[PDB]
């Protein structure tokens, strides 16, 4: 939900990429926390390999 | 007929284009290999048995016979695969003429059982499955790798 | 180097040398119908066309003469 | 005549000053780059000079121009010549001997003065230093304008410029190994030379010597290259061997390798249609169809409406062959259309699967796909018809009637009926379960996908996959920002 | 009323099988068809940039 | 001095080779040490605080923010807040100690 | 032009081809000659009209009427020109294009719209010639043309929607969404029909809604119909219309192919023998068909063939090849086995299929980031 | 001879790939050590905080 509320934003973004280009007026990474999120989304893939093993032995 | 022979039919694929030169043409023994091959791409024997009486005089067709006999395994072979079961009143078209000669020789080569004039067919789909631990283990195998190729210079 | 599309775009030019704007027109009857339109949904539409092009082509007014027949 | 004749001397020279200017930029940026460290910058002007290649390609330059416009083919680039220090005298004589020919008159010619053009490279090419680069930055681009139009017996003068080009350089070479970006462009532009000339080879006679020593000469590069320049001359020899070869027992899992990184965004697009037109002789359903398909969906750049066409037309007659063809769709250019117009007919006629009818209307109004000669993948597509159309009863219904089914095939019989069925389903391209009862032959024909059956040994190797190619699509984002990186 | 769907079932006529099943997560793959399509648009709208800045 | 160039030019190869291991050792400690200190100015910021106004921005990245008594006061904000909290009118919280702005409510 | 004369020369695709309806056609075809100078268009039409005996003898008077009023009109032009106005010119210019439209000439029309459009003051007014150019691109069946004029007003417009203006614009998006196939991003067009009325100068109301009827029948889904036709009382106050229309709601409503097959005789000569509905008369009975299939096999998985069979009222041999191509060239459900002599289905098209959804999708973007891979270094 | 103008030429030109390859690895140090910079400085800036 927080993601697809960056995307619209960055639906956004390429037309002041056509326009400018000059300069950051954004504070926002927008990056750096996706980053973070893709963090949080590895638990799954960690974790994984935890269950594999409680299942095998 | 070598080609078709070893089964290097391949070859024999991708030898089709030098050999319509345009030199003659006229003749039936030049389009011969290339519809008898093309008949077993169909993988119909009963044309060709229609058609063994067109051949003429000519002394090769011993050598034909050689190659009905070198493809009569692929073929036997083919049709004896039985992926469920099958009747003996279809056999009976299929299969060569009262010498027991297949009877006998795929006995000894398929070993299989023999029922009331009957072929029964084995080991067709009763494949059991793994326990799934190893796959697991594997893919876990496969996260390592890919905490490998996503960290590793970091 | 793109140099080896020079004797395709002569291939091109001998298959206009052929015939002159026969196909543009012939094919632009048809098309001009068939413009502006989606030539995606066109392909489905234009394999029905011309499967039902020999026999059958209506076959809905054939249903009423079906129904007590079949 | 006093109308043309007064508006005659504008139009003729419209590109020089454009073109001296490209040639200015081109080379004095390339050398003026490089001169300080050759060895450092690797293939920075490589694609500005591919890119000013396929530019040029399309030249409308040379029309009426085939008198006295030839004069500026005498001249040359004259840049420091016969001596390294003292260039103040030279740049003065820059704007010289361009003033000279621009007082009133100059005396031109075209094939008069033609051979001599190695007068300078037997002392010094330029500054008696960088000549190889310089060298080849000279005479390289002007030849092909002076080799324009092919015809016309230029064909002589055609190979007085393959002996000289092959005795100044390509013969073996000027020194043992060059080691420099000079070297990594002499690759391709001795690749495009080649592919030039390729056209007067293939012409009238044929080849017992060039491409045959371009393997020994291939071979002289080292193991330890890119293989960017070894793979653009295999290109070649592939491409030789595309006409007539018909024997796969060596070069195919011969010619495998390694496979270094190669991109160039063209190589990629046609070496796939090479090896393509190369594995669509066996018929390949499964590498050759979707590899093939992506080549298609590849190179965006230059043109996809005059080149792509033909492996299309592959394609699609490729596709057919297993009873379902996709047609055109996404892509709208008024060329295809054209190519496939006599070919749609018949290619829509495959799923119809008539054998009697569309026997005769083949051969009937058939021109270029019979054409193509020696009538190979027609005669195979013929009694293709019936496998495919069985195929379409493997996607059909379980039940077979003697009658119905047997008159809508066309073909009556017990035994052929379920011989060939029984033929469709050897190939292991279906699913089938042969059971035999009241004499009726019944079939399971479950098409059903890997849903909810064994779904993580259904998917296991797609995940792999695409995991590996969606990680080194992670490693396509992480190395290039580090080769933007490496500068500052 | 099945056709209107204000349940979860499906009719039969030979057999007369009653099966009823519903799909709990329908947020799911709503909303990552959404992110996929909405990064399409991206994707696209980037290559459009590279191909002004290059060609 | 053209063969020595190669047993000479050795040592450099082995000098540029004893940096890959380095600057590995540097980017994977120096996150740890940045999400380390990363967590360090994160702690600083803690629920319990009190509650102030925003008056006015007079320069970039940094502004005046009045009190509950009235009293206004001058603290610098933290370069992680945007210019979204520079509205001349909002409710501001302030840390109770290190007086800085977390967030801001409506 | 806004004259009947306009539908009058749109009926020459039926005075045309079949020679059934040939006789009336042309009958009112020679009767409306004689108005709003017809002279032209009938002439170029004359190769699908009768001979010149009829034919050369009221050509010499439209003839030196059309030259009469022309001269007049560019009399009225050399008044109005050279003097202090605006408007002026400008309905004097937009009348003799209107005349330019009567007479059938294209270039006149397209030289004279053109001077006006240079001489509009306001972007109203530009529409309105805008429109004008789309009603007589209705009889030249034009696609870029008249979609350019359009898409180069539809920018900068801040006046927001009139009464009849923005009413007749969204039936002329209904219309040229009729010529295209598109129907899903069509089916808020029709919903402006509370507002529409009866309109002499491109098409009737009740031949508007007989139009739409059909995409709203069939592009629309039960929800739909329920959401927008079903709840409004839009099609209850024209269902009185015509009986026929009720008849076919009511029984594809119903689920009930027994009147429908019955009627669908008339659906089907109705649906051909029309202007700008000719070519897509193939593509909306497949559709129908299709999503009546779909919709019946919706809610049903295991069908007996007697059921089947006394529902639609047809034989079993030709649903038996109907569905046979609905599987490979339709692809709507999964594999139909006959082994039981009964239709029995899975659709496993839920659970893991809506997971599947993506997979397309991400191929495509497996085959772009292969691009985006090719944009690098090069 | 034809071995030290032909032989420890090509030698001298294996080294220059060599010298092409610690290239590599010359300009993936660098990127990285700015990198190594950048994050440093960031790192000092949240210092200075």
């Amino acid at each position: 939900n927080y993601n697809k509320a960056v995307e619209e934003e960055d639906k956004m973004t390429p037309e002041q990429l056509a326009i400018k280009n000059v300069g950051k007026q954004d504070p926002k990474r927008h990056l750096e926390e996706h980053v973070d999120v893709l963090m949080t989304s590895n638990i799954v893939q960690c974790l994984a390999a935890m269950l594999d093993t409680v299942v095998f032995k | 007929l070598f080609l078709l022979s070893q089964n290097r039919v391949a070859e024999f694929h991708t030898e089709l284009e030098r050999l319509p030169a345009k030199d003659i043409q006229t003749n039936v023994y030049i389009k011969h290999p290339v519809s008898l091959e093309q008949y077993l791409m169909e993988g119909s024997y009963n044309k060709v048995f229609l058609a063994k009486g067109n051949i003429p005089a000519e002394s090769y067709t011993f050598f034909i016979d050689i190659l009905l006999d070198t493809i009569r395994d692929e073929i036997a072979g083919c049709i004896e695969k039985a992926y469920e079961k099958i009747l003996f009143t279809e056999a009976t078209r299929i299969l060569f003429f009262n010498t027991p000669k297949k009877m006998t020789d795929y006995a000894k080569k398929r070993g299989w059982v023999l029922g009331p004039n009957n072929y029964y067919s084995f080991a067709s789909q009763q494949q059991k499955p793994e326990d799934t631990t190893i796959p697991s283990t594997e893919l876990a195998k496969q996260v390592i790798e890919y905490a490998r190729q996503l960290e590793m210079i970091v | 180097m793109s140099e080896k599309k020079q004797p395709v775009d002569l291939g091109l030019l001998e298959e206009d040398d052929e015939f002159e704007e026969f196909p543009a027109e012939d094919w632009a009857g048809l098309d001009e119908d068939e413009d502006a339109h989606v030539w995606e949904d066109n392909w489905d539409d234009d394999n029905v066309e011309d499967d039902f092009s020999n026999q059958l082509r209506a076959e809905l007014e054939k249903h009423g003469y079906k129904m007590e027949t079949s | 005549p006093p109308g043309g004749g007064e508006q005659e001397p504008p139009p003729p020279p419209a590109p020089q000053d454009v073109e001296m200017k490209e040639e200015a930029a081109t080379g004095g940026g390339s050398t003026g780059e490089a001169d300080g460290k050759t060895a450092a910058a690797a293939a920075e002007h490589s694609q500005r000079e591919l890119d000013t290649v396929t530019l040029e390609d399309i030249k409308e330059h040379v029309k009426q121009l085939e008198k006295a416009v030839s004069g500026k083919e005498p001249r040359f680039v004259l840049r420091a010549l016969r001596m390294l220090p003292s260039t103040s005298r030279r740049l003065n004589h820059y704007v010289l001997y361009k003033a000279v020919q621009g007082f009133f008159t100059s005396n031109n010619a075209t094939r008069d003065f033609l051979l001599p053009f190695l007068e300078e490279p037997m002392d010094t090419e330029a500054d008696l230093q960088f000549r190889p680069r310089t060298g080849k930055a000279a005479s390289t681009p002007l030849l092909p304008e002076v080799e324009a139009y092919l015809q016309l017996l230029v064909v002589i003068f055609m190979m007085n410029s393959k002996r000289y080009k092959e005795a100044q350089k390509i013969s073996d070479d000027l020194m043992q190994k060059i080691s420099t970006q000079n070297r990594r462009a002499l690759d391709l532009v001795a690749a495009k030379c080649y592919y030039y000339h390729a056209r007067v080879y293939e012409f009238l006679d044929k080849l017992d010597v060039v491409r045959s020593f371009l393997h020994a000469r291939l071979r002289t590069a080292t193991l330890r290259h890119d293989a960017d320049g070894q793979a653009t001359l295999l290109n070649l020899l592939l491409r030789n061997y595309l006409h007539y070869s018909l024997y796969d027992q060596a070069e195919k899992l011969v010619s495998k390798s390694v496979f270094p990184e190669q991109a160039n965004n063209n190589e990629w697009a046609r070496y796939l249609y090479y090896t393509g037109r190369i594995k669509a002789i066996q018929l390949e359903y499964s590498e050759a169809r979707r590899t093939m398909t992506n080549a298609l969906r590849k190179a965006p750049q230059h043109t996809a409406v005059g080149f792509k066409q033909t492996v299309h037309k592959l394609l699609i007659v490729v596709e057919l062959l297993l009873g379902e063809i996709p047609d055109r769709l996404q892509f709208r250019q008024p060329s295809l259309k054209r190519s496939l117009m006599p070919y749609f007919l018949l290619t829509q006629a495959v799923r119809t699967g008539n054998l009697a009818k569309f026997n005769q209307v083949l051969d009937q109004f058939g021109e270029k796909f019979q054409a193509d000669g020696t009538y190979t993948l027609i005669i195979r597509l013929r009694h293709n018809v019936i496998k495919t159309g069985v195929r379409m009863i493997s996607l059909s219904y379980s039940r077979i009637s003697l009658a119905d089914i047997a008159q809508k095939l066309q073909l009556d019989s017990p035994e052929d009926a379920e011989f060939i069925v029984a033929k469709a389903i050897r190939d292991g391209v279906i699913e089938a379960s042969i059971n035999h009862e009241k004499g009726y032959v019944q079939s399971k024909e479950m098409i059903d996908i890997y849903s909810t059956r064994e779904p993580q040994l259904a998917f296991h190797q797609r995940i792999s996959f695409c995991l590996d190619i969606h990680n080194m699509s992670v490693k396509a984002m992480r190395f290039p920002p580090k080769s933007y990186n490496k500068d500052l | 009323m099945i056709l209107d769907k204000k349940f979860h079932g499906i009719l039969d006529q030979g057999e007369g099988v009653l099966i009823i099943f519903d799909e709990p997560p329908v947020d799911k793959t709503y909303e990552a068809a959404l992110e996929t399509i909405q990064n399409m648009s991206k994707v696209v709208d980037s290559l459009y940039n590279k191909a002004k800045k290059l060609t | 001095d053209l063969y020595s160039r190669y047993k000479k030019l050795q040592q450099e190869l082995e000098f540029l080779e004893v940096q890959e291991e380095y600057i590995k050792d540097e980017q994977k400690n120096l996150k740890k040490e940045f999400l380390h200190a990363q967590e360090e100015v994160k702690r600083i910021q803690s629920i319990p605080l009190v509650i102030g106004q925003f008056l006015e921005a007079v320069d970039q990245n940094t502004a005046i923010v009045g009190s509950t008594t009235g009293s206004n006061y001058y603290v610098r904000i933290l370069s992680t807040i945007d210019r979204e909290l520079l509205k001349p009118n909002a409710s501001v919280a302030l840390h109770k100690h290190s007086n800085a702005l977390v967030d801001v409510l409506p | 032009p806004k004259n009947p004369d306009l539908r009058i020369a749109q009926l020459r695709f039926l005075l045309s081809l079949p020679e059934h309806r040939g006789d009336a056609a042309v009958r009112d075809e020679l009767m409306a000659a004689v108005r709003d100078n017809n002279m032209a268009p009938y002439y170029e039409a004359l190769c699908k009209s009768l001979d010149w005996q009829i034919d050369v003898d009221l050509l010499n008077k439209m003839k030196k009427a059309n030259e009469d009023e022309l001269k007049r009109l560019d009399e009225e032009l050399e008044d109005a020109e050279k003097n202090l106005g605006e408007s002026e010119i400008r309905d004097a210019m937009m009348a003799k294009a209107e005349y330019l439209c009567r007479i059938g000439d294209k270039e006149g029309a397209l030289t004279a719209f053109r001077k006006t459009y240079d001489k509009t003051v306001a972007l109203g007014h530009r529409l309105d010639i805008v429109f004008y150019l789309l009603r007589i691109g209705l009889f030249y069946m034009d696609n870029d043309l008249i979609t350019r004029n359009t898409e180069k007003a539809k920018s900068l417009i801040e006046e927001g929607g009139d009464w009849d203006r923005r009413n007749r614009l969204k039936v002329y998006q209904g219309l040229y969404c009729v010529a295209i196939r598109d129907f899903k991003q069509a089916a808020e067009l029709f919903l402006d029909t509370v507002s529409t009325f009866t309109s002499y100068e491109l098409m009737d109301y009740k031949t508007f809604v007989t139009y739409t009827v059909y995409v709203s029948m069939i592009a629309l889904e039960r929800p739909d119909l329920r959401e927008k036709v079903i709840k409004g009382a839009e099609i209850l106050e024209v269902l009185h219309s015509l009986p026929a229309v009720r008849q076919y709601l009511f029984s594809l409503y119903e689920c009930r192919y027994s009147v429908f097959f019955q009627s669908l005789a008339v659906v089907e000569q109705e649906m051909k023998k029309d202007w700008l509905f000719a070519p897509h008369y193939r593509y909306y009975v497949r559709e129908m068909r299709i999503h009546a299939y779909s919709q019946l096999l919706e809610s049903y998985r295991s069908l007996t063939l007697g059921y089947m069979a006394e529902a639609f009222g047809v034989g079993v041999e030709f649903i038996d090849q109907e569905l046979s191509r609905f599987i490979a060239a339709g692809r709507l459900h999964c594999k139909i086995d006959k082994v039981n002599e009964i239709v029995e289905t899975n659709r496993p098209d839920s659970k893991n299929w809506q997971y599947q959804e993506t997979i397309k999708k991400g191929d495509l973007l497996l085959n772009r980031v292969q691009k985006l891979s090719r944009v690098i270094n090069m | 001879l034809e071995e030290g103008k032909a032989g420890s030429g090509l030698r001298q030109y294996y080294l220059s790939k060599i010298e092409e390859l610690q290239l590599i690895v010359n300009d993936k140090s660098q990127n990285l050590r700015r990198l190594q910079a950048q994050r440093n400085e960031l790192n000092a800036k949240v210092r200075l905080l």
